[PDB]
């Protein structure tokens, strides 16, 4: 597994890595836990490691010991670190989607998750009951990104290759609503203004949108290629880490101005996780098998 | 009976996956040739210098498994019609890279999706791959009956799904395909993989695909209902569509995930097999013509050419045709000779164009059951068939039959006929030149003589068939007009086509013919009302004949003689296909032309648009006199 | 094993005769279609009005039997070249009547005799049967090795048989055939039925038939000697001719009455099966050639085209080719690195055009055998083959092999090479453009670096083969020059041909190229002594390559590497056959031409007659740069 | 051929525009305080028989600036004219170079490159490839004259022209290859169905790391009449230097310039178009290492086949 797909820091600072082999003889995936982020991604120096039967398109921490994974086989899978946190064993593997599950997001309560897929469907999951509560054929093309509301279970965002950014509220009879330019590729809810979000497009542009007066507030030509990710810093006045297929990491302020720029990666930058311990430390992983630990000038 | 494939978008280990698919009973596997998520960069650094092998090795499977079991697929991220220039350029290099790797592997088919209106650059890139090297492989365009945008759930508050009917708009994915294959110059290597959704569209949407080259039908697991004992089944409306696809011999593809885990994945395939074994039983015509489906042949010219022995044998194997002829002569003998003249009045029967002798034996069988006296004359110009007749005469018939080795138009008959019996008709009734032959024989028929058949009429019907139009297109030859193939009729068992309007009569001939002037030349205008949106490619031709009073023969589908499988319909192509919208009228013009040497047809379309006059002066096709 | 037939001029009852023939073991029956003695009239009264059936009926055998078991026969009285006009006129009508009846019957072959010098009108009447109606049938011309006049007993007192050797006179029956097939315009439907006699002529006479389309060999029962047990046997010279005929897969025919009475009749067939089983055994080169005999193919262009995975697989299946390459690399390392430097010296080896890695594996086996250190670079411009190389490098080779996905003429190498190894040669040595590819790699070769191969030379030989001439002629295509097929080389496993002179070297290339300016363009003149009377139809091409010192590869017949059969010879045809008399010299000219985009050959014959210059400026054929 | 150069040289307007473009550039590059010290290296790429060398001489006399000319030309037949001109009139001032601009290893670097490598469809004579190969020897602040060029397409109707193309059928080739290649024609009896819209543009010098002279363009032409579409007229516009320009686009045509006629891209089958409909055309500029070609398709109101796929009927030699 050379292609690093995801990097997520948990509360204490343990770094979770998601990886897959996108070439060569075998096309499988792997999950890893590094209680020492500096030893990443060396397999001989990890705390926990598992080999999944298919690739890892997306993942999310579920609490502190649970790992929800979007698989290439069309399954949504839940893994669980044991008592000692030395093994990552499987709890459920449910094949409900009819194609690659490309995106996954844990809803506010940590009791439900929203999955998105190349099969055009968005599913809501009850993690404990291990079943699908709702399936929405809302888009007209591959679901690119699904991002749950930081505080409401019935609220979440979706974007797709059909050029639609949908704002969902499952309390309405028609849950989804279209939000007001190229195809939407990434979504990130603001952690402070919980009625504001950012989205990245396939042309490199990053936009700031307001949920109430939905008509797009600010936009910046950040990248020369597709925006793969937008991750907010743990600061009270947070910074936005934007990552791209242009193999570069950017760090923006609140006016979307570039403060930091890292061209350390030699391949696609897939994820970015800000450390809970040092808020100026941001970790990015890429298809070049590099785990790059950055020191953002906050 | 059912050739099936498994569509996967996840193949962790190809030998392992192929072993499981084969175990499940599938004949083939559609899979990605590169990892579907492995986006590659061809222009910008540092992503363009990505090391390592770009995909798995060709050594993983044997050459025969690559040639027979694997159908490649284009990576979902490849978007040659993207509105972003960079994505478009990267997607063009990636598309050629995937198609070339597929050609390197010797794959028998490669899938490419039509999932939007604009596919111009996808078509240009595929046309370019076709015009490079000498690979020769099939291309399968994945195209749904219903676009995703038109089958979505009505759950977007500020974008409602329109519940009003839009006739043309419901056929949009047909236009997707039509434009794509028009841009690709009707390549015979480009075909349709029709994707079948959960809720079938209106009949007119399903019928847009009649005549289209459908090579595959994609059945997702999510469309299957669950039966009494929990096994996957399909709706009755879906089942009928399955039966149509079985007739075209399509390859069924199962896509999606296993949603019937309690019954395993081969259950979906086993249900398909059940519909295949228990399909509505076919007719004897379907049993007979098996092998001749849309195979173009030249219409026989038994006047100009001497038919071969085995050609006579195939046309003689028609019990219905000869029993109708026997019944026609039987009835005529009774109507001519009353019981008080049962011995005194001998009837002079002249079989004109006797062949190897099936009509002479029908004339004998009709005289035994009618208990009438007959004097037979078997006239035949083919000296090869006359050998058969003269051996029959010497060994069985005797003095009763006089075999004449001559053309009916030259023969100076010693006696006059009470009845003339002939089989000088073709699939378009007068295309074998029966009027000219029987006209030349009228001088020796009694002033009260009966011709059997007494009348014949040809029928035309406008048809749509991109498969047939491509078949005619392939009949181009050296040393002749490069478009002469479209200016001549073909005899073909029409299979994958759509009849756009009901057959209307074209040309009729009555025998004997009184009217002083004769003139076997004709001119006919026909107006066909079309109730569908379609593409006109030619006209199907048929015939009806009155042997004697209520005894008749027909190949006009609606009145077809039960059991008569000999004559196939004829097809008059047109050089350029014509777009026709619902409610429009197709107006065709047919002329039957002739000089002292040859007879021919000429034809033009005059509405909704004009075509050129086809076969002017018989420049590409004539029937020898 | 031996496909046989029975020739009869007496068939009293067709089914009984057929059954008897089939009981004896014959696959087919040559018989008359009309009674041989039944002379017919077409012009004069009263004999023209002869009644009854003119022959047996077609209803006597199934169409399947007429199509596979009967070979028709021209009646011995039919003489279209008679000096008597009446006989000439009747014979034309009867010849058409018979050929037409054979076509009516669907006979797979029809025999016609060439038993005199002039058959002009026989040819004209056959050509006109071929241009009338619907075809497929084969015409077997019954022509004797020795004319009856030349083998008659010397028992005429006032007309002695000539005892003088007449070189061309003894070959007169070949000219009977040649003139006939020249008049009939080399019809593919016209073949030879060669008749063998009691006395065989000189080898030159037999050799006249090399390259001719012999489809049958007629063995009369009177030519068989009787062994001590009463069994029919053949002379050792006749047995040699039979082995020659088995190589061409001719159908053997037994004509004449049974002359081994107490020894039954199937004994003639038993003897043929005996010679067939006890023939000189085919070699390993003959084992692999099966099915490829005289089948024309386009020579591969690995620089212009990306070879397919299965093409790489056939060219790797040559153990002789790679054992020679390994031996050449092994010997070279020893000459470059002495034993005292075995651990401190690293040899930079570069495989240029590595394909799927067989030369990389051979380099690895040679460095281990020699106990020397090598640093490998595998250069390959086909990105699909680079996939195979990179999956090999990751799994087995490791860092020792650096895989370079590039064209050798563009690569900016990070180091110089001690040895360059390549297999960029084709069937005519430089036809894949190895000179231009290795010249482009010379800048990164050490001033004292070795090239494997270091040298290659193409060879040419004039050939006769009317069979290959007709295969080339059939390659006419639309949308191109009607003669382009004669101005391009073909890779063909030459089988039915005559080599008319020993191969001679044509073009030679050395690497590294010490000669400044040098130029890969060539002009060569060759003079080929010919000792036979013949017809030239083209030139076979071959090659020899010196990998290193005395380690060589060759496809030149006299120096052929035994066991290496991946490469078949090339064929450079000519537009028009050229007559060559014994003692004459054939002089050919060959050019190797080029610009910055293309390379091609041009050629002309200048003696004994000139031809046009073939492929001027690569108008019909170029090799892509 | 000699007489072909003679017909294209007979254009006083074209050469006076070129003279004015070089005159303006010399002033903008060399201030009055450097009138003698700064000699300007002018490289005429594709000098022909010498009308641009004389325009470069006429522009240096009226601008009163010092120039060192290099007349590069690959046609050895035209080089004979240039070398006789050099010996008899120009002298040491002009260095005649017998080479392709893409191969020439220049001794010096150019301040200005002057070229006439344009055709009726702007880049159809392969000017982008030729000037791209000459960029290595242009100064880091060098000026290319012309600096820019754009081609223009317009849908046309002409049953007379469609019949003329139809008559260009030949033996030994595709019977429809005549409709898959452009023609240079003085368009007379025709109807322009919609206003010309720009197609492909090239800027010299070209910075962008990737280069790629390949292009793809979609054009939507609004048609206000009922008509029959038979092909597309092609024209060009070029910026020699700032406000000095040349054009064959009818509406902006250079007054007096009669040399270059418009180009015509035919279509295999005529397309019926009703008033209010939009003709949508797609053009691609394609290439390999050996040749460059165009491919084109109509996509509205109805689709046509892609014309000239892979340059099967027409290619421009590199
Ligand atoms: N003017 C003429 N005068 C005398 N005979 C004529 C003509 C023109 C055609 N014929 C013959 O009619 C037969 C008929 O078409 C037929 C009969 C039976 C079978 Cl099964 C069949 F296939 C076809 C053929 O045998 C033709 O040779
Ligand atoms: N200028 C160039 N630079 C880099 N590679 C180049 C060229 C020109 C050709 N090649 C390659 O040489 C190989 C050789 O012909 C070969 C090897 C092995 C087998 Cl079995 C076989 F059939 C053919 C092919 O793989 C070609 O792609
Ligand atoms: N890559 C190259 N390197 C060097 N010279 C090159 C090229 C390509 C073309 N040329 C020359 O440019 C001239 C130009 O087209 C021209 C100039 C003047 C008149 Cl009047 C005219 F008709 C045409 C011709 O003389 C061509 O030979």
């Amino acid at each position: 597994e050379r292609q690093l797909e995801a990097a997520r820091y948990r509360s204490d600072g343990a770094l979770l890595l998601g990886a897959s082999s996108l070439s060569g003889r075998c096309w499988a995936g792997s999950l890893w836990l590094f209680k020492d982020p500096c030893a990443a991604p060396n397999e001989g120096f990890c705390s926990a490691g598992v080999q999944t039967e298919a690739g890892v398109a997306d993942l999310t921490w579920v609490g502190e010991r649970g790992i929800l994974v979007a698989s290439d086989s069309g399954a949504v899978e839940l893994w669980e670190l044991d008592e000692n946190e030395t093994l990552i064993v499987s709890k459920f593997c449910k094949y409900e989607h009819d194609d690659i599950v490309s995106t996954v997001s844990v809803l506010s309560s940590g009791t439900q998750a929203v999955s998105g897929s190349k099969d055009i469907c968005i599913k809501v999951w009850d993690l404990a009951q291990q079943v699908v509560l709702s399936s929405y054929r809302a888009h007209a093309a591959q679901v690119t990104c699904v991002a749950a509301s930081p505080h409401k279970d019935s609220v979440f965002l979706s974007c797709s290759e059909d050029n639609r950014i949908l704002l969902w509220d499952t309390r309405c009879p028609k849950p989804a609503s279209q939000i007001g330019g190229y195809l939407p590729t990434s979504l990130a809810w603001h952690p402070q203004q919980s009625e504001v979000f950012v989205f990245g497009d396939e042309n490199g542009t990053v936009s700031l949108v307001d949920t109430k007066s939905t008509s797009c507030v600010l936009s910046s030509a950040v990248h020369s290629q597709c925006v793969t990710g937008l991750v907010f810093s743990p600061h009270s006045v947070p910074f936005l880490a934007s990552l791209s297929e242009d193999c570069s990491l950017a760090v923006l302020d609140s006016s979307l101005s570039e403060l930091f720029r890292s061209q350390a990666h030699r391949d696609f930058v897939r994820d970015a996780t800000w450390s809970p311990l040092n808020h100026s430390l941001l970790t990015t992983v890429g298809w070049d098998h590099q785990v790059v630990h950055h020191v953002v000038p906050t | 009976r059912v050739s099936s494939g498994r569509d996967l978008n996840c193949v962790p280990e190809i030998a392992d996956t192929l072993g499981a698919v084969a175990k499940q009973g599938f004949d083939f596997l559609c899979m990605p040739v590169f990892h579907p998520r492995f986006k590659r960069e061809f222009i910008q650094e540092p992503a363009k210098n990505r090391p390592g092998p770009q995909t798995r090795s060709d050594l993983l499977l044997s050459g025969r498994d690559w040639n027979t079991l694997i159908v490649g697929k284009l990576s979902p991220w490849i978007r040659p019609d993207s509105k972003v220039e960079k994505i478009r350029r990267n997607s063009e290099a990636a598309m050629l890279q995937e198609l070339n790797f597929g050609a390197y592997l010797g794959l028998p088919a490669f899938l490419l999706p039509l999932n939007q209106e604009d596919n111009t650059n996808l078509a240009r890139v595929l046309t370019n791959h076709i015009h490079t090297g000498h690979h020769s492989s099939m291309f399968w365009m994945r195209v749904p009956l219903v676009a995703p945008e038109d089958l979505r759930d009505d759950i977007i508050e500020n974008a409602p799904t329109t519940h009003t009917e839009e006739y043309s708009g419901e056929e949009k994915t047909w236009m997707w395909w039509h434009n794509f294959r028009t841009l690709c110059d009707y390549s015979k290597r480009i075909a349709v993989a029709l994707e079948i959704g959960a809720d079938l569209p209106s009949n007119h949407v399903i019928d847009r695909w009649l005549g289209e080259p459908i090579k595959a039908a994609i059945l997702p697991t999510s469309i299957f209902l669950t039966n009494k004992k929990g096994f996957p089944v399909l709706s009755k409306m879906h089942q009928r569509l399955i039966f149509r696809l079985l007739k075209l011999e399509v390859q069924f593809i199962i896509t999606g995930t296993n949603h019937h885990s309690e019954k395993e994945f081969c259950s979906y395939l086993q249900y398909l097999e059940y519909l295949s074994q228990n399909r509505p039983p076919p007719n004897a015509y379907e049993l007979f013509a098996k092998g001749y489906e849309d195979y173009l042949q030249s219409p026989l010219q038994p006047l100009m050419d001497n038919l071969e022995s085995q050609t006579y044998e195939v046309f003689e194997k028609d019990p219905i045709k000869y029993s109708q002829y026997q019944q026609a002569i039987y009835k005529c003998l009774l109507d001519r000779v009353p019981e008080e003249e049962k011995d005194t009045n001998v009837q002079v029967l002249m079989v004109l164009g006797a062949g190897r002798g099936p009509l002479v034996n029908a004339s004998l069988r009709a005289a035994k059951q009618a208990d009438r006296r007959i004097k037979l004359y078997a006239v035949e110009k083919n000296p090869n068939a006359v050998v058969t007749l003269e051996n029959w005469q010497f060994e069985e018939w005797g003095s009763q039959v006089t075999v004449v080795s001559s053309d009916t138009r030259e023969w100076v008959a010693p006696e006059k006929a009470d009845i003339i019996v002939s089989e000088l008709l073709g699939s378009f009734a007068d295309n074998e030149l029966s009027p000219e032959c029987l006209d030349g024989a009228q001088h020796f028929l009694k002033d009260d003589g009966v011709s059997i058949p007494g009348e014949y009429t040809s029928f035309l019907a406008p048809i749509s068939s991109s498969k047939l139009y491509n078949e005619v297109r392939a009949c181009r030859e050296k040393d002749r007009d490069p478009e002469a193939q479209f200016e001549m009729p073909y005899v073909v068992r029409l299979h994958n086509f759509h009849q756009l309007s009901a057959p209307q009569p074209c040309f009729t001939f009555s025998h004997p013919n009184r009217d002083p002037m004769i003139d076997n030349n004709r001119y006919c205008t026909l107006e066909f009302p079309v109730e569908v949106n379609t593409v006109l490619h030619g006209f199907a031709g048929y015939f009806e004949t009155v042997l004697y009073q209520d005894i008749t023969l027909s190949i006009r589908p609606e009145t077809h003689s039960p059991g008569m499988f000999s004559w196939f319909p004829i097809l008059f192509p047109i050089k350029q296909p014509i777009t026709v919208r619902e409610g429009q009228t197709i107006c065709v013009r047919f002329w039957r032309c002739s000089n002292s040497k040859k007879v021919w047809y000429e034809w033009a379309v005059t509405a909704p648009v004009c075509s050129a006059i086809h076969n002017p002066t018989g420049r590409s096709y004539t029937i020898g006199l």
